[PDB]
């Protein structure tokens, strides 16, 4: 549903991370470039990122109330 | 002038042969009846040409986006065939290759 | 003293269903609905 | 009695209200009310749409933008 607090693998935490993400592909990165400016030199982590759908923003559009 | 602006509407669109002049017009047509009247209201025409390529209708506020295909199966010499000489005088405007076929 | 306080459905107010009653929403009509949370300590170790 | 001073549209019964004003406009032969309910449908829909643009304004916007600069 949610971008995870911690890599799985390592521990290093990516959980404030998928909106920074998100930021630097609006602008014109490469979807490396963002990875790596964002401080994520593993792989283990970058798949994170990488491989992370963010589906609780399908899940919001099922509103309680309005 | 002699370019090809042949046209291919359907049923739904179809366009008056003759300018629209208030002595050839009449009411007769009255969600059933709201496709009813749209045949002979937005049904002159000015086909806009964009920069990408493509054209599209303008027959009102809305809209239509028509691409001209260019079908080589039907190779019509299109005339303006009016009867004033001996049989229906064609005069050699252009052949209609392209038929653009225009949606919502 | 509480009467079995139960969510509407399209409406999400607040009705209150007694035993013996029929399940409708107090506005606009509605024959699905649902029950609140509980009142019970919900604690969670987290692990 | 709920119902005549409550507005219609408040607030998750607008689909529905969609539907049923579609099915009256469509259930009528007449020309008034196909066009008092196109009229009526038409409002709601602005209404509805500027509604659900205003909730995903934030943190949804943003990521159907960088969707469609990724496609
Ligand atoms: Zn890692
Ligand atoms: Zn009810």
């Amino acid at each position: 549903m949610i971008i995870p607090v911690r890599c799985f693998t390592c521990g290093k935490i990516v959980g404030n991370k998928w909106e920074a993400y998100l930021g630097l592909l609006q602008a014109e990165y490469t979807e490396g470039d963002a990875l790596d400016a964002l401080g994520l030199k593993r792989y283990c982590c970058r798949r994170m990122l990488l491989a992370h759908v963010d589906l609780i923003e399908k899940l919001l559009n099922y509103a309680p109330l309005e | 002038g002699n370019d090809l602006y042949f046209v291919k509407l359907p049923n739904f669109l179809s366009v008056e042969p003759r300018p629209f002049d208030p002595q050839y017009y009449e009411d007769e047509f009255e969600e059933e009846g709201r496709t009813r009247l749209k045949l002979k209201v937005e049904n002159n025409a000015r086909i806009v040409k964009w920069s990408d390529g493509s054209m599209s209708l303008h027959l009102g506020n809305e809209v239509f986006d028509v691409y001209k295909a260019p079908l080589q199966g039907d190779h019509n010499h299109l005339f303006i065939r009016q009867g004033t000489g001996l049989q229906g005088q064609a005069v050699f405007k252009t052949k209609l290759t392209f038929r653009p076929h225009s949606t919502d | 003293q509480q009467p079995m306080i139960y969510i509407c459905g399209e409406c999400h107010t607040e009705n209150e269903i007694k035993s013996r009653d029929p399940i409708r929403c107090r506005e606009c009509g509605y024959r699905i609905m649902y029950k609140k949370r509980t009142k019970r300590l919900v604690v969670f170790d987290a692990r | 009695e709920k119902e005549r001073f409550r507005k219609a549209p408040p607030n998750y019964a607008m689909k529905k209200t969609q539907l049923l004003k579609e099915k009256a406009m469509a259930e009528d032969l007449g020309d008034q009310d196909k066009a008092k309910q196109i009229q009526d449908q038409l409002n709601e829909l602005e209404e509805r749409a500027e509604a659900l643009d205003r909730q995903r304004t934030k943190n949804i916007s943003a990521i159907s933008y960088i969707n469609q600069r990724n496609r």
